[PDB]
């Protein structure tokens, strides 16, 4: 589908209420499994399961290894860009 | 399952 630039809003006591899959080490990209309900990806409104991450903030997440972006975005505060595609 | 899933 279409490149997608997203915002997510985020208060510091909260996760970003997604489960993430995939990674370079398994030959794919960054995948959202799941969208947790009344979480802050779910509030946010335009993520959705199936959508790969391509970019958060400007840092691109499309060849990092599983754990690189976990660390990537839990690093992540308060507005939050991200750029997604569903294929 | 044989990729990694994290809760974020």
């Amino acid at each position: 589908g279409p490149i997608r630039k997203v915002l997510l809003l985020k208060e510091d006591h909260e996760g970003l209420g997604i489960s993430i899959t995939g990674g370079k080490e398994h030959g794919v990209p960054i995948l959202i499994s799941e969208i947790h309900p009344g979480q802050p990806a779910d509030r946010c409104g335009g993520l959705h399961v199936g959508d790969a991450i391509l970019a958060v903030n400007g840092v691109n997440l499309r060849d990092t290894k599983h754990k690189e972006a976990v660390t990537i975005l839990s690093q992540q505060r308060g507005e939050i860009e991200f750029e997604v595609v569903y294929v | 399952s044989r990729w990694q899933t994290s809760i974020i």
